[PDB]
């Protein structure tokens, strides 16, 4: 009379992993995955996004022409990356609603300038400024144009610009505030000069403040920067007495996956569909604590640096 | 710990078994040994795959957003922004939350089915041949080689053949 | 399925079983026949419908809003509307999947715990006068006729009355 | 024999319905129920929420006066719908903060004018222009009143007007930008001006700019629509040397449920707590893949075309 | 009710029970008493407190945010504040909601499986010394002294030594 | 006999409280805790959080030094408390973005001015008004200075000042508006004065409107307040030819735990990491149906009144 026995039974580990659930704030269980992304490479990836980098320029300041980002200049880009470095070396400007003009060009990801000749005639054009240095002469913003008086008399401008080949162009113009009277004078030859840039849906007046500002780049003058959108069908209208900063073209704008992103980091070699201010980031967990700026298929960002789902059961130890 | 056999009766993990998640460890006549349970094994790894393929799934792709870093304080508009980005990234970490800390008591519960579904199936398998003590191991009152184990292991057990004997043995 | 009942030891649902959503198939010297269990199955469909009602019928009322479609490009207002209803859309989307996926799982496992009641109520009610074969069946050691058959489903069943047979039955 | 079977189960369908667990993406159950609306009746209700339909009219034309809006006079609304095919004929207008204004004129959910009594002292009302055509003759926004040189001469204008009412009154008045200077000396008689337009406790002050503007029906002179908001215990004051396009009273302003909604779908004869610019949708489901634009009782919108829910057991054959 | 013991065959709870949530009630030839399981009841409400401790107590600080109440209608920017904060409570909401129905039903759930493990363990513990009448008792064949209750709920029983007798009364 | 009964039971209590389950909307449990805070014991605590009450003055008038909030000098705070019992008597004063440079001050939570010497060379400084009565006497607001002629001329401004502490600077200025051209004469001995502050960074330049508006305390002229923030290695530069309210100093701005609630609620002595308008609210509870305006750490705000969480089993009583 022989007997027999059989045992049912789970597996075990000898440490394992801490986790979290509804009843309990600490449970040990076999194995665990983590949700979370904790860490960055530390590098941008150049794919398989476009990638192009400011350096020592701000997306306005290529898109002005300063005299360091002539190589931006017809250039695409998916995201746009500024460095916590770059500067201006051209004439002062002020553009009123920056945030707004840097999200439309962003979002447009390109900086195509298509040239139109103007008939800007009784002005000298081509003005240049000591602050604005390209190469080694004295210059401005490439696309931007410096109109002063000719003969010692501004007439008055009349210029219209439609838009007729089936894509939206982003306008860029300017108003020059000159620090001094006499330099006003000395430009335009007048006392104050009005600025009108107007559409079939949209107008814009700009009157010119005359007086000293702080010098930078020793220019006490300050020049506002203007955007002005103009749809296909629609014509471009400006009607001035001075002070005028001309625009010399059009810029193409375009819908998107395009933006900008603010960034000091190395752009390395490496494909990774999520880009982050600290780095580019892997797109393997759901959740992530790098940065809350993200770029493409990026892990939605929580507060929470831990988060771990047992892969596993309870692990209950022979010991 | 709901159905108490992991944290219950079967109160012990075997390190030993490396092969399976769950399984049998015998002890009878041609001496002791351990075997694992491949099906109940699989089930419970399917139903946690299912869980990890749903989490990732498909990862939001936005491509221009809000600024979320500012370097001058601006007013209503910025404040307005972050209250924002805020909101989001809270609300976003609360279902992170609860997602991690129900879906991992639903792992601790599915593991203790599994087990309980096994120690079931093996009951059922035994019929009237066989007592439960109450720790996970089932008293055969017929004697089982290390053969018989295996068909109470594959199914292909039949209770009538030891019927008798071990109703003898019992009473 | 955390019993193992739908797709445990009852192996295959029965397509005839049209009173009901789960009952007793008996095979005795009478024949054959299958009834309904309507308590098994209220219990059930009260409960999915107690959740169906929780989430239809209720609504909210949204009256003037912000724009959520644009036709020029503006800038960091027309962005920040776009990201605030692109975070709300997102995010309700997230909660309807989540509802689904655990209402559906808690479905399925209610109806295998009603399975399992029934399975229990049975075996409980036949105490030494029936065994378990491991398929949702039960052997009656004992001559059972329909009106017997009917005494399980009803619930009047005196496992006295045909112990010793049963007993003699199962042990000789 | 000494033995009867009885065995336990459950029911089976052939219809099966997959659905979603937590732990599968596939399952298949006996019954189930969509969570989601995905089709519209594609047509807005006239019940239960009040829909005025603009056709040819914005909000803002028919607030302004184009004289096509004139039959807006007065109407109220719970919900406004602004059609594709809305143009403009009359003086061309700008509105800074149009969209304020906007969604100011909508959630009110009322065009009341009631007119006022300004003195407008030494100047002509009643200006008109060769684009908004109301009759058959020249006229202009029926809401504004254009004010030219009387005898060659514009005295300057200081107006007052009290808030005596318990309700928040809503000005609209305007500036008139003429495209040359020859034109402002016709108008106004004057070498420009300014308008300044003041409360108690706000203060907007606007500059016409002469210069040559896209023409629009002929006209390259543009004006800008700006609105004020009195409130009882204040007083509206106007303080203008020229180029004052001037209020013809005031206009009622409410809180409720009133809205704005742009489609170009029909209006058609049912009753619908939910509308969108696709078309009124039932609201049984909790959830709709129509449009992220609704109106009052509405299911939220969510980005997945399907979302079902299990109504019955998982669905094994035979 | 996942496993049918509150509001299944336990269909009655006691009042008379003052000292703990689960327990045991005994009739033998000494009498009838009540005792209470100190372990299964402190596991319930262990869990209890774990969903509390992960509820009650987590404060989240917030200083400085946006303008709620507005005095004069703005427009656009006071729209779009009042749709931000409008959006965060109710999806704050629907997360309120969701949370105390699936607390409230899990913790029924873990309520009625500490009941049920109850059984199972006494049950195990009896062997085939006493057989279940299916309302949650155990009819023991043999006599259970005063001592015998207090094995049974201590974790001392030995059916070896009541097993012959136990089993004479069974199936004779 | 050999014969045993051993039941197994739970337990039940003779009244319990009903809870809601994803399954039964209404089902008894032995014990339930309340999850939503719906009281308040009326009263803001000023601990932890340091509170600081307005009464009679507002943020913008402690700023600018109002004659009766010149108990809120150099004071800081965690929370500014406004009531709607707010009035000013110094002079009618319009801000632009006004709820901008509110929450401007409220996050600093500090008013620390710390004075410097301007040029003011040619020009009367310390000028006073008759609605700004300080001490049974004119006066005008504290932090801000009043520029007249002097020897009836008033000569270009062109002021300096730099700005090498390491912190920012916020500056607050303010622009004349006159009720009428013999005032802006009499003030300022010229026609039109225009006023233009800037930075490296920034340029803020106004003209005023020479125009009459309702008069509050018989003054029917109008101060344009505007700040400037002078960040770490910046100047400030104001270039005015009159109507300038020039600053006597600047304001230090700082970033921390501080922000600005409406409240008329009292400030007893109590201890609470949370407050609300309606009067600080205890933290025990997840959720609160209180007021959505919080500050500190405080229960989110839901919409629903009271959620049950069950802290027992289901009862079944005999
Ligand atoms: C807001 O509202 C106020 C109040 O109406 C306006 O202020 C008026 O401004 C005008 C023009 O600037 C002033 O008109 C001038 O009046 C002078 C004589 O005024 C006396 O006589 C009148 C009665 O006729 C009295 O009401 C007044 O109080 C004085 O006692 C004239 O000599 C001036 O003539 C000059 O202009 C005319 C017009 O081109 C020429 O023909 C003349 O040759 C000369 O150049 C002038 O007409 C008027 O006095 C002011 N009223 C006041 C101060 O109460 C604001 O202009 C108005 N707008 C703004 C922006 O504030
Ligand atoms: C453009 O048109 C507007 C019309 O709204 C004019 O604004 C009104 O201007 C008049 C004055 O011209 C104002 O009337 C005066 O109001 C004073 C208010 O004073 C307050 O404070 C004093 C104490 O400081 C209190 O005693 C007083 O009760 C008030 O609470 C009154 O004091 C004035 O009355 C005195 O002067 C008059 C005139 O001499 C005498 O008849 C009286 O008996 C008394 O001595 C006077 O009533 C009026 O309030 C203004 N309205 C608004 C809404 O502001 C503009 O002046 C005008 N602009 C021009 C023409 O350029
Ligand atoms: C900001 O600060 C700057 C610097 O102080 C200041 O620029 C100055 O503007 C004034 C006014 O335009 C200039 O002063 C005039 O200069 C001319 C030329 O020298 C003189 O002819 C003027 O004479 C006045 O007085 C005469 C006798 O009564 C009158 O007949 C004549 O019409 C004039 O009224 C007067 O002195 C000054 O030269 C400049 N400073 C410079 C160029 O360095 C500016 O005005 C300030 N304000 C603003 C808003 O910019
Ligand atoms: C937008 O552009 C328009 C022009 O298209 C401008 O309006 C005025 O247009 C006229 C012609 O259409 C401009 O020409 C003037 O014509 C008169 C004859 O009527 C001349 O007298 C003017 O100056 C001459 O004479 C002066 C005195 O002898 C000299 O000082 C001068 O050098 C000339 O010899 C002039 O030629 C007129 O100039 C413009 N207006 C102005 C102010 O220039 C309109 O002004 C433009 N937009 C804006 C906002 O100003
Ligand atoms: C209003 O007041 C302002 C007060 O600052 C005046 O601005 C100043 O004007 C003077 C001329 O009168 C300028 O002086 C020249 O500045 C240049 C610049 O070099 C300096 O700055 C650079 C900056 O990097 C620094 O690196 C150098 O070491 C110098 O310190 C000098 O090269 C000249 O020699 C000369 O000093 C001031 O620079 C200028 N300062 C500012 C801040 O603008 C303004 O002109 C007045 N407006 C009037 C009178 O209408
Ligand atoms: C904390 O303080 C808050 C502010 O004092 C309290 O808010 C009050 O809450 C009560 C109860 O919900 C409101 O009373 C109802 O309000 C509704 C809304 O109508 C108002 O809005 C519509 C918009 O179209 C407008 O047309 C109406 O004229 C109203 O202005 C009314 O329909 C009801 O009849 C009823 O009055 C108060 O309105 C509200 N006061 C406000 C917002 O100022 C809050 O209850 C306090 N919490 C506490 C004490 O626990
Ligand atoms: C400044 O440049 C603009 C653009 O070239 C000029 O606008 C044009 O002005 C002429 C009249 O001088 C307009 O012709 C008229 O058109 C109407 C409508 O078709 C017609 O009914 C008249 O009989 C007349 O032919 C022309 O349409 C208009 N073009 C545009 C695009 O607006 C403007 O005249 C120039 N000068 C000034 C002072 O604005
Ligand atoms: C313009 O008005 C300002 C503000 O009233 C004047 O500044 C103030 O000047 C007085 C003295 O006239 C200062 O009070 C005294 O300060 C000294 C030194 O600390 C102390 O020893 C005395 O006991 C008394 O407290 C007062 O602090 C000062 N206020 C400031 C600087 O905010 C200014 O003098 C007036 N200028 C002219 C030209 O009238
Ligand atoms: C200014 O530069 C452009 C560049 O293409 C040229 O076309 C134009 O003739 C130049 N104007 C001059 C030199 O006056
Ligand atoms: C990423 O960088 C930000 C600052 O740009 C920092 O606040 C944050 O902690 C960083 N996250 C990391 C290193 O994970
Ligand atoms: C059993 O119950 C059914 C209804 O479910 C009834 O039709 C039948 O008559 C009953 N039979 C007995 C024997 O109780
Ligand atoms: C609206 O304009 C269309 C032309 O676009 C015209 O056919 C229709 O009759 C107009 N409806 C009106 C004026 O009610
Ligand atoms: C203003 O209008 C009223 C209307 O009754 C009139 O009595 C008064 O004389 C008018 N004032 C002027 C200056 O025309
Ligand atoms: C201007 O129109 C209004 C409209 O009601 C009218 O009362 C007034 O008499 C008109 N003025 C004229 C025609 O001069
Ligand atoms: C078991 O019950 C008996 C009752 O006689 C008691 O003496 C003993 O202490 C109990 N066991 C334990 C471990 O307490
Ligand atoms: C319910 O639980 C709370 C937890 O704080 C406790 O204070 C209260 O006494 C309990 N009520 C009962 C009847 O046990
Ligand atoms: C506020 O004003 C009231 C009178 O309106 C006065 O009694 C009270 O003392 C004032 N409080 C302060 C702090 O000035
Ligand atoms: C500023 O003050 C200095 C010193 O008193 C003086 O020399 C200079 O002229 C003043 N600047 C002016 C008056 O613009
Ligand atoms: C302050 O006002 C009183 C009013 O009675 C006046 O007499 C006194 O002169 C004023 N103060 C000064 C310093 O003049």
């Amino acid at each position: 009379n022989s007997t027999a026995t059989l045992c049912l039974g789970h597996h075990a580990v000898p440490n394992g992993t801490i986790v979290k659930t509804i009843t309990n704030d600490r449970i040990e269980v076999t194995n665990a995955t983590e949700l979370v992304q904790n860490s960055s490479i530390g590098e941008i990836c150049d794919s398989p996004h476009q990638i192009l980098d400011g350096e020592n320029c701000t997306l306005i300041d290529a898109l002005l022409g300063d005299p360091q980002c002539d190589g931006f200049q017809n250039k695409k880009w998916d995201l746009f990356v500024e460095r916590s470095k770059a500067y201006s070396n051209c004439y002062p400007y002020d553009v009123p609603d920056y945030a707004s003009l840097r999200s439309l060009v962003a979002s447009s990801g390109t900086l195509e300038f298509n040239n139109e000749s103007f008939n800007w005639t009784g002005v000298t054009q081509n003005g240049t400024s000591s602050a604005c240095i390209r190469r080694s002469n004295s210059s401005f913003f490439s696309r931007l144009n410096w109109l002063t008086h000719l003969n010692y008399k501004y007439p008055a401008l009349n210029v219209t610009m439609p838009n007729n080949e089936q894509f939206d162009k982003l306008y860029i113009w300017g108003v020059h505030h000159p620090g001094t009277d006499k330099d006003q004078i000395f430009l335009y030859a007048q006392s104050s000069g009005r600025i009108t840039v107007s559409t079939k849906r949209s107008q814009q007046a700009v009157i010119p403040n005359i007086g000293s500002r702080p010098r930078i780049r020793d220019i006490p003058s300050r020049i506002s920067i203007y955007w002005t959108i103009v749809k296909p069908g629609d014509i471009l209208l400006i009607n001035s007495t001075g002070n005028l900063i001309a625009p010399r073209g059009y810029f193409k704008i375009r819908s998107g996956k395009s933006s900008i992103m603010r960034s000091d980091a190395p752009i390395g070699k490496c494909k990774s569909e999520c880009i982050t201010p600290n780095g580019s980031i892997p797109n393997d967990k759901p959740f992530q604590n790098v940065n809350r700026i993200t770029y493409g298929a990026c892990p939605r960002y929580v507060k929470q640096s831990t988060l771990k789902l047992a892969t596993g059961m309870r692990n209950v130890p022979e010991k | 710990g709901i159905f108490g056999a992991i944290a219950g009766f079967i109160e012990n993990g075997w390190e030993g078994m490396v092969d399976g998640w769950y399984g049998f460890r015998h002890q009878n006549s041609e001496g002791r040994g351990q075997a694992a349970d491949l099906k109940s094994t699989q089930a419970a790894i399917d139903q946690i795959n299912g869980k990890l393929n749903r989490l990732i799934g498909k990862t939001n792709e936005k491509f221009h957003q809000i600024e979320k870093e500012f370097s001058e304080v601006e007013g209503r508009i910025q404040d307005l922004e972050k209250y924002v980005e805020d909101t989001k990234i809270d609300l976003w970490s609360y279902n992170a939350e609860l997602l991690v800390a129900l879906e991992n008591q639903h792992t601790i519960d599915l593991t203790d089915s599994e087990m309980n579904k096994l120690f079931e199936k093996t009951k059922k398998q035994l019929r009237e041949n066989a007592e439960d003590m109450g720790n996970g191991c089932f008293k055969i009152y017929h004697k089982c080689d290390n053969a018989c184990i295996g068909s109470i292991r594959n199914g292909t057990y039949d209770h009538n053949v030891y019927r008798d004997e071990a109703l003898n043995n019992r009473f």
